[PDB]
């Protein structure tokens, strides 16, 4: 499970 | 909170900065929500963003 922050 | 999900990275850019951003495909969001994202923002997607960098 992959995550980031999106603008 | 403004947190979520990657699918997958689809293309690489360098900005005026020098840093790097990656075209990000968010998980159960359509290809119009795309977005470019710099190196940072991928803290939670480590796996995602070393096999997109070694291909
Ligand atoms: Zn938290
Ligand atoms: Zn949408
Ligand atoms: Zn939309
Ligand atoms: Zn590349």
């Amino acid at each position: 499970k992959q995550t980031a922050r999106k603008s | 909170a403004d947190v979520y999900e990657v699918e997958d990275i689809l293309a690489d850019r360098v900005n005026k900065n020098g840093i790097n951003e990656y075209y990000i495909k968010w998980a159960g969001y359509d290809w119009y929500d795309n977005t470019w994202e710099p190196e940072q923002n991928l803290f939670g997607a480590e796996k995602v963003l070393k096999k997109w960098k070694k291909r």
